């Protein structure tokens, strides 16, 4: 195709200058932009990475399993969970010195470790896996499962069994498959795990695959499911007393719906998950025999989409039309895709802390807040990625004489009325949000905190009295006993939900105030602003009064030079390039009052953060100043402990987020001319003309370094964050 | 505390006027001006007033002398470009005598 | 640098919200948003801004409002003089608010 | 290298020539406005992509028009 | 028209700077400009200083094409002098470049063809997705 | 030849980088990998400001042999058993120049 | 017969790509050559980005507005 | 020999087998056909 390194591209392997090895890297995955290329070809390339990131993902867990299993101390954190640490795996570092050898020794270890703050000490304790031996068998079958995605990538981009490309446009098909299978019959096999293994393996006995076709994961045995006396299967619910791995106040139900936590680990039942799965795994397979694949019978999406046309035109010419902008479009899919995922992403680390699955997870305070601040920083990047899809397929792959009037031209049609009132809910938010910050700033500043604006949110506080929270006297459904919510659930699981809510130790519906209003806000200004940012540039992708062509020139490009006023910034990477900044802020501000609250809750004071929450040198002082000192103090002038490392990733995480700076700040021009002294130093010094580069060295693009400076940026962020929020929260654990 | 200024008191910033000491209620400044006034000898409020109204009358009169020099009698460029004249009046009269004059005030 | 003398220095300007000193308890906080207000001018572009800007002028001639000044974005210089402007501010205020909390607090 | 396509909404001014500094652009004579001439574009290999014909280029959007893509030495501005 | 022969003609009075042909004229191209100056007079030279061209004809051997046509564009409106500029690669054939008509670009010369030319209006560009897996892009129909 | 101005600047600033905030950051790992004698400290590695250090030791000695017609040097941040306090404040006493004061100078 | 427009009548543009796109201009004048593709000169009361209140415009790129 | 296992693999993934990816994909990087 090419003759340089970007053998996919022979526009780059024809740059003389360095930009080539840079954007090589970049656009290796963009193979709808490569050369020689046919849909086809992009989808098989697609099906094969699928496969090659399907591998990894094995692989990196039969990772974590190998160095839970050869370096944790997984063996004795299952004896006593909660008082002993989680071994995350060794270290050898060459440079380490022999006080930080006596430090980082933690979790009864033979040498240095690092303590597994990821939860999958807790997880895997959850569904069965006692030994180190069961960790390392795991770990085979990962390293199994990542050679057969290799072997299936590697055999799908073969001629004899490269796929077509109307075989990945069967959008029928897919769908039936994976709601049934991938959703339904694999919800389905976790509940046999939950039944067979997990269950037993809290129960004490060890259910394992030498002895599993020999034992019953109920007395009876199939005579319930088969005679339909599914009742049966929720007889002894193990109540009030079960220790977790041991047979003491153990059970005989598999499936009883409880609700709420276990009263030892104040986790979920794994009866109440393995009836979930079972539930949810009865709904995907019956949702999955829904599209018409090949049987005669079943709804072909197209003639949903097409029959979904209002009589007297709101819409316009509805989804008439848009199978094709989807089936045919792998960054509409991509959009959607990430759109749902983030999106349960969210729902995930929302859920998780509320409603943990795992055993002692909600005990070790360190996991939890790892695991929200992963899980919600991972969503807010898959939502900037399905908003930067959405714009990529408004320039590449949307045809709009294709779908002319239709429910997805409409936006186009009115996207000035979508920009700008999104540019109003975020201007009001960020207005009244800030003003009652600032407010109460100034208020806690001239010593009268009574004049506060502490607006109570008693509009999530209703719904935390519409879920059984007896703690601000509504008397809403479920916390008035006369109703009927409270009369068609009071016999199955409103008796756990309710003596789980009401503890005000555990993270379900946490007492909420004026300071959770005043973030919440705050919070729904980050949210309603990186949309405005992503929207914005989404729908004026395809052009705007100020370029009307660009989709002409691509999705990522620099500018349109500085003629009529000036378009720095323009291209709609560029939007996403800005709305990430903003995500990195509203997930840091969902992530900061999260672990506040959480770190006030498990300290004792939740009254702190009541009082403190409302003005931001509340903040500043009582979160970020406080809760700082047991992290900086990780390497002192006189010693140094186990947060060395925390304080070590902090400091360099401000290192490269201030380094990012320099990309976005300073700006290109001023480093060629740079570069052109550098050159000519290095062709006029001495010595150092025998040395010649091959590549010329220009300075970076400007889009590159928008990008590079955003990575700089995002990782100073992240480590940084990580650093305070794990040194913090395991500098005292609660 | 050395404090020259004293806030109003309407929204509660009444509290920004701390106990810096001396029977007053007000800012600790932080520009030395005590310091040049005892390095000054003044040793009064009634000087410090008179120096004031002296020095508003300094800027009605370099408000005038901007005014003179542009629109009523100007200099045209043979006065700026000789700067010979420029630098002895700005060393013997302006540095010069002024150090003078300050090392008379001092003595 | 961060221990000793940021977060150790830097306890006088948070523990003031109380007495004279919490205005610069205030102007600490003030400076450090500017400062970040600043971020949004030097890492933006001027293209952005117009774009957003035209679809706010939409939503303004959608009801008569339509200005007869058009608005437009910052000029690209007018970005980046703007961008270092608000930065040396609010990061010369943070350190004044620092250093005159900490020093009237102390010394 | 570069791709500097110009539309036939050029009114022949003449200022995107005047601004080339790369001789990139050069009006020939055509029947389409009120001054009889265009601005074609032969010699886009010594195009660097600044833009400036289009920085004074007076029509509703613009006539000449820069499409940066594939970068050699002389549209990277290199001395060296 | 026919070319003018670049001959080797003598050169402004310089006394060297740190702008010159570094390496791009050894393995690459470098270009080269000449000038009939009337008088001999001081002038900006593009890569830094000032140098003093002759009178009669002058030659400069610059490393870039826009070094060229920037001194050219000053000489043309501050000296009013015709210059005419070339690329000579490092094996020698000498491409005459700048006006290639013997008029300047500005002026509409008949004989230079239409290239890089579309009979259409800027928005009346097909979309991406038209030209989606075909080697032509959205501006070349 | 402002090539060659720019080049050398910018080679002595990438010098001057990394053997200050190199060594700030040689610092901050040995510290924290617990190898405190490795730092670069006065209790380390030592990097001694030797010329400032010998200016000091002169002017702290200037007044008696060079400069007799002072009875006490023209400042105390040389040396000395001198240490002008008013009250209960020091105003001035001789500042040390060590390790750290050679690596912020060089910073 | 002159052809378009007339050197004062007020028109409307439907250009998708122009800056003045559904705003009104002024005809200045039209170009009776039947080879000019492009002979409505309009004025506009309000610049756009370029600092430029008048383009041509076609025949079928205006619209006579009612007004 | 298990606790010296670290020391035989962290070198080898971390100094060895980045100079051999790195030498590996330099000349990749320059290599031309
Ligand atoms: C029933 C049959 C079946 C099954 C099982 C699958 C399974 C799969 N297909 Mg599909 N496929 C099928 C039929 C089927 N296919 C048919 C008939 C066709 C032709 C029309 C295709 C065409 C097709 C294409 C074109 C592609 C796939 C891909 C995939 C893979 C999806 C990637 C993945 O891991 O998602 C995993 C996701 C889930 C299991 C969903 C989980 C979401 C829940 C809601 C999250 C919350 C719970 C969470 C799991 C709990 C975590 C806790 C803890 C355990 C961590 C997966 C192996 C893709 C792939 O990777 O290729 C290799 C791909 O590109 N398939
Ligand atoms: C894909 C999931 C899966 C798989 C492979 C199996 C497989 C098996 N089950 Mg399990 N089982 C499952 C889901 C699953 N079950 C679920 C979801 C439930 C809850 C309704 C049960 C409840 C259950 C009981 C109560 C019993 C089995 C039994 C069995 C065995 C005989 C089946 C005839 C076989 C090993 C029987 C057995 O012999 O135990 C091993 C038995 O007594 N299963
Ligand atoms: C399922 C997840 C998924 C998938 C399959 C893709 C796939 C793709 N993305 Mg998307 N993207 C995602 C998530 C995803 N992305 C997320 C989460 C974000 C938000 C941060 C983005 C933001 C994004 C942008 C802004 C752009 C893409 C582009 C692309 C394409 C080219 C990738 C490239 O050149 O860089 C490959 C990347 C590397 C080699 C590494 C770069 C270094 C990074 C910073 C750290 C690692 C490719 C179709 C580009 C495109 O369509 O081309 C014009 C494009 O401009 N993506
Ligand atoms: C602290 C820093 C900061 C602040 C305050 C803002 C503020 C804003 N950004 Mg963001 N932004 C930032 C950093 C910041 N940004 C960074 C670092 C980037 C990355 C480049 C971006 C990227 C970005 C994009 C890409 C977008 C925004 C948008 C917005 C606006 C969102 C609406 C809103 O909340 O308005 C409410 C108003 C405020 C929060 C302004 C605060 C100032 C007060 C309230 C005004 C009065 C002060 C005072 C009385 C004036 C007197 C001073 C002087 C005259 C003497 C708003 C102006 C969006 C936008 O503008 O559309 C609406 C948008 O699309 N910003
Ligand atoms: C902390 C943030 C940060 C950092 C580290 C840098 C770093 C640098 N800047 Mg930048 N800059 C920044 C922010 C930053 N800048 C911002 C925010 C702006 C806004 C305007 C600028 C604007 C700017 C301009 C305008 C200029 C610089 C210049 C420089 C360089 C001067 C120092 C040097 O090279 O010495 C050595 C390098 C350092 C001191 C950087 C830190 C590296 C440390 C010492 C350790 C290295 C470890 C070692 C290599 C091991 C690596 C790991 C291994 C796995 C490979 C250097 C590349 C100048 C330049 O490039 O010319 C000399 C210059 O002219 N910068
Ligand atoms: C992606 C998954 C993953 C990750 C991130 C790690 C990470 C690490 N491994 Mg492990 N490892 C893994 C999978 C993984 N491993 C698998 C699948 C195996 C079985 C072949 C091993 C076997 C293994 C051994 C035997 C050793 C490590 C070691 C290490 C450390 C230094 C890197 C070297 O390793 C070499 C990498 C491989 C052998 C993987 C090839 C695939 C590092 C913490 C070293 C260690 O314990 O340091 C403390 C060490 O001695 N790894
Ligand atoms: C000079 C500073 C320095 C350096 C060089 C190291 C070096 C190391 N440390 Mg660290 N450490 C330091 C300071 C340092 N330490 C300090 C001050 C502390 C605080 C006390 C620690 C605390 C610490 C802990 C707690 C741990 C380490 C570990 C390690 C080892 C990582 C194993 C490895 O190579 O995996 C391979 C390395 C990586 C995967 C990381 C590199 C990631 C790259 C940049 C991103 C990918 C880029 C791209 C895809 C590939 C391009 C390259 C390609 C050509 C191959 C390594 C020897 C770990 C260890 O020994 O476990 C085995 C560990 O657990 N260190
Ligand atoms: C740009 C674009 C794109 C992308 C986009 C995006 C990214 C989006 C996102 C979106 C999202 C991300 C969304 C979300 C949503 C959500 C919702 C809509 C919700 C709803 C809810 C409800 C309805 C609820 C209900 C309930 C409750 C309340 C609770 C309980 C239960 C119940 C059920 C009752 C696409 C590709 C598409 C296309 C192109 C353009
Ligand atoms: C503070 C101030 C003020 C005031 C000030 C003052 C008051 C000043 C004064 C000043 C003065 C009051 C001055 C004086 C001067 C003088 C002089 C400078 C002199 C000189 C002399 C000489 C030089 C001499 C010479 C001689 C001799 C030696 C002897 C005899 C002879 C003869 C004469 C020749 C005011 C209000 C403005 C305001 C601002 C601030
Ligand atoms: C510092 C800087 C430079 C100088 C950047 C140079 C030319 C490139 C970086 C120098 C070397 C190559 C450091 C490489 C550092 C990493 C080790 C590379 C990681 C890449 C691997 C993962 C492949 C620019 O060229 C620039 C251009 C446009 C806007 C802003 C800037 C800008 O801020
Ligand atoms: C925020 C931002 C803008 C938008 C900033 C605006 C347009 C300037 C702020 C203008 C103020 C808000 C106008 C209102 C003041 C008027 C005098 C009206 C007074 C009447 C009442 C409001 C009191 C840019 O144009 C820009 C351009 C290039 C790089 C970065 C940026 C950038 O970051
Ligand atoms: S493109 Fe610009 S310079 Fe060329 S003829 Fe048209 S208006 Fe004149
Ligand atoms: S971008 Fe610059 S060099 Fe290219 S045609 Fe336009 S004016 Fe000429």
């Amino acid at each position: 195709m090419a003759l340089r390194f970007p053998r996919f591209s022979q526009g780059l392997a024809q740059d003389p200058t360095t930009r080539r090895i840079w954007f090589g890297i970049a656009t290796a995955h963009d193979f709808e932009s490569h050369d020689d290329i046919t849909e086809e070809r992009l989808y098989q390339n697609i099906f094969a990475s699928h496969f090659g990131q399907l591998a990894i993902i094995f692989l990196w867990t039969s990772g974590n399993l190998f160095h839970v299993a050869w370096q944790g101390n997984f063996e004795t954190w299952v004896q006593d969970p909660l008082h002993v640490r989680p071994i995350a795996h060794a270290i050898w570092d060459p440079h380490f010195g022999q006080p930080a050898v006596e430090a980082f020794t933690r979790g009864g270890a033979l040498g240095p470790v690092n303590i597994a703050y990821s939860g999958v000490y807790q997880w895997w304790y959850t569904i069965g896996l006692r030994t180190n031996e069961d960790l390392y068998t795991g770990a085979l079958f990962l390293l199994f499962l990542s050679a057969l995605s290799l072997i299936g990538g590697w055999l799908h981009l073969q001629p004899k069994w490269k796929p077509r490309v109307s075989w990945f446009k069967n959008a029928e098909s897919r769908l039936n498959h994976h709601l049934s299978g991938l959703f339904g019959v694999s919800s389905l096999a976790w509940t046999g795990h939950l039944v067979h293994v997990a269950i037993p393996a809290s129960r004490g006995e060890y259910v394992r695959w030498n002895n599993f076709l020999n034992v019953l994961p109920h007395p009876q045995g199939l005579g319930p499911l088969f005679t339909g006396q599914w009742n049966l299967y929720a007889q002894n619910p193990d109540s009030s007393s079960h220790l977790f791995g041991t047979s003491q106040g153990s059970g005989t139900a598999i499936l009883t719906l409880l609700g709420g936590f276990h009263p030892q680990t104040q986790s979920l039942w794994l009866t109440d998950m393995a009836h979930h799965h079972l539930a949810i795994a009865i709904l995907f397979l019956i949702a999955g025999h829904m599209y018409r694949t090949n049987f005669g019978i079943g709804h072909s999406i197209k003639d949903l989409l097409e029959a979904h046309i209002p009589p007297g035109g709101r819409l316009g010419r509805g989804h008439k039309g848009l199978y094709d902008t989807i089936n045919n479009s792998i960054h509409f899919q991509l959009g959607l895709a990430l759109a749902s995922l983030g999106v349960i992403t969210s729902l995930v680390a929302q859920h998780m802390y509320s409603l943990p699955a795992y055993a002692f997870i909600a005990q070790d305070f360190t996991t939890q807040a790892a695991l929200y601040t992963h899980h919600q920083y991972i969503a807010g990047f898959i939502m900037t990625g399905a908003f930067a899809h959405g714009a990529i397929f408004f320039i590449r792959d949307y045809n709009p004489e294709q779908n002319e009037d239709n429910v997805l031209a409409r936006m186009l049609d009115h996207k000035e009325a979508i920009i700008s009132h999104l540019s109003w809910a975020s201007l009001f938010l960020g207005f009244h949000t800030l003003g009652l910050y600032v407010h109460n700033d100034v208020m806690l500043a001239f010593g009268t905190p009574e004049k506060q604006i502490l607006i109570e949110p008693i509009f999530a506080q209703w719904i935390q009295s519409a879920h059984g929270k007896t703690s601000y006297g509504f008397d809403v459904l479920l916390s008035s006993t006369s109703g009927p919510a409270f009369n068609a659930g009071r016999s199955i699981w409103l008796p756990g939900w309710l003596n789980a809510i009401n503890e005000n130790s555990n993270s379900l519906f946490l007492t909420i105030g004026p300071g959770d209003f005043l973030v919440h806000h705050a919070i729904a200004l980050g949210l309603h602003t990186t949309t405005l940012i992503l929207v914005k540039g989404a729908l004026d992708a395809r052009g705007s009064k100020l370029m009307p062509d660009k989709k002409d020139f691509g999705y990522s490009f620099p500018c349109d030079g500085p003629g009529r006023g000036g378009t720095c910034d323009i291209s709609a990477w560029d939007a996403f390039y800005l709305a990430v900044f903003w995500m990195l802020n509203t997930i840091g501000w969902v992530t900061f009052y999260w672990h506040w609250k959480h770190i006030t809750l498990w300290q004792g004071n939740v009254s702190q953060f009541n009082e403190s929450s409302t003005y931001l040198m509340g903040w500043l002082r009582d979160y970020l100043w406080l809760n700082s000192s047991q992290l900086i103090n990780g390497y002192n002038p006189f010693g140094m402990n186990s947060l060395s490392v925390w304080a070590w990733m902090f400091l360099f995480g401000h290192l490269v987020w201030a380094t990012g700076f320099m990309f976005l700040i300073s700006w290109r021009g001023y480093w060629q001319e740079l570069i052109e002294t550098l050159a000519w130093a290095h062709e006029r010094t001495p010595l150092a003309n025998l040395i010649r580069w091959k590549d010329k060295p220009v300075a970076l693009s400007i889009v590159q370094a928008r990008l590079v400076g955003l990575a700089h940026f995002s990782v100073g962020y992240i480590f940084t964050y990580a650093a305070f929020l794990i040194a913090s929260t395991s500098g005292k654990f609660g | 505390g050395p404090s020259a200024q004293v806030v109003w008191p309407i929204v509660g910033q009444e509290i920004l006027n701390g106990d810096v000491g001396g029977g007053f209620r007000g800012i600790q400044i932080t520009s030395g001006f005590f310091q040049i006034w005892r390095a000054s000898g003044i040793t009064s409020e009634l000087q410090l007033y008179c120096t004031a109204i002296g020095a508003l009358v300094f800027a009605a009169l370099m408000l005038f002398a901007g005014w003179f020099h542009y629109h009523k009698a100007a200099p045209k460029l043979a006065w700026f470009q000789d700067v010979e004249s420029m630098l002895n009046h700005h060393l013997a009269g302006l540095l010069g005598l002024g150090s003078l004059s300050w090392a008379g005030h001092q003595v | 640098w961060l221990r000793d003398f940021l977060w150790a220095q830097a306890s006088q300007v948070i523990q003031s919200y109380g007495s004279s000193l919490s205005a610069y308890g205030l102007f600490f906080l003030g400076a450090h948003f500017v400062w970040a207000f600043s971020l949004m001018f030097l890492f933006s572009g001027r293209g952005y801004w117009q774009e957003l800007i035209e679809s706010i002028v939409w939503a303004h001639n959608k009801l008569k409002v339509a200005p007869a000044t058009q608005p437009r974005a910052l000029s690209i210089i007018q970005g980046r003089a703007v961008g270092v402007t608000h930065y040396l501010l609010g990061g010369i205020a943070t350190t004044w608010a620092f250093f005159l909390a900490r020093i009237i607090a102390v010394g | 290298s570069h791709s500097v396509k110009i539309y036939d909404t050029c009114i022949g001014c003449t200022q995107c020539v005047r601004a080339c500094p790369t001789d990139v652009l050069e009006m020939i004579p055509w029947d389409g406005c009120k001054a009889k001439q265009i601005a074609s574009a032969p010699r886009t290999e010594d195009c660097v992509g600044c833009k400036r014909c289009e920085s004074a280029c007076p029509t509703d959007f613009l006539s000449v028009r820069v499409y940066l893509w594939h970068e050699t030495t002389r549209s990277m501005g290199l001395a060296y | 028209t026919p070319p003018q022969l670049d001959p080797n003609t003598p050169s402004p009075i310089f006394a060297g700077s740190t702008g010159g042909l570094l390496r791009k004229a050894q393995v690459e191209e470098f270009y080269v400009i000449t000038w009939n100056s009337p008088k001999e007079q001081i002038f900006e030279m593009p890569t830094g200083g000032a140098a003093i061209m002759r009178e009669g004809p002058n030659l400069l051997k610059l490393a870039r094409k826009e070094q060229c046509l920037a001194l050219g564009t000053r000489l043309r409106s501050k000296y009013k002098i015709t210059y005419q500029f070339y690329r000579v690669f490092p094996n020698g054939e000498v491409q005459y470049l700048h006006p290639k008509d013997g008029v300047y670009p500005e002026k509409a010369n008949p004989g230079r063809e239409g290239v890089g030319l579309n009979m259409r209006s800027i928005g009346k560009n097909v979309s991406p997705i038209e030209v989606k897996f075909t080697g032509k892009q959205s501006y070349d129909l | 030849h402002r090539d060659a101005i720019i080049s050398h600047l910018n080679w002595v600033c990438i010098f001057l980088g990394f053997h200050s905030f190199g060594l700030y950051i040689h610092n901050d790992t040995m510290s924290a990998l617990g190898r405190p004698q490795d730092m670069f400290s006065d209790t380390a590695i030592q990097l001694q400001p030797v010329f400032a250090q010998w200016i000091q030791n002169t002017h702290a000695l200037a007044p008696g042999v060079t400069a007799p017609g002072e009875t006490a040097s023209t400042s105390l941040t040389w040396g000395g058993g001198e240490l002008v306090a008013v009250g209960g404040k020091v105003a001035l006493l001789p500042i040390p120049l060590g390790t750290a004061d050679f690596l912020v100078h060089h910073i | 017969p002159p052809i378009g427009p007339k050197r004062g009548s007020k028109v409307k543009i439907l250009r998708r790509e122009s800056y003045w796109f559904k705003n009104v201009g002024s005809v200045v004048a039209v170009d009776q050559d039947p080879k000019t593709r492009y002979p409505v000169v309009v004025r506009f009361a309000k610049v756009n980005y370029a600092n430029i209140s008048t383009n041509n415009y076609a025949l079928d790129e205006v619209e006579e507005v009612a007004a | 020999t298990f606790n010296n296992l670290p020391s035989i693999f962290v070198p080898l993934v971390g100094l060895v087998f980045p100079a051999i990816a790195m030498a590996s994909l330099f000349l990749h990087i320059q290599k031309n056909k």
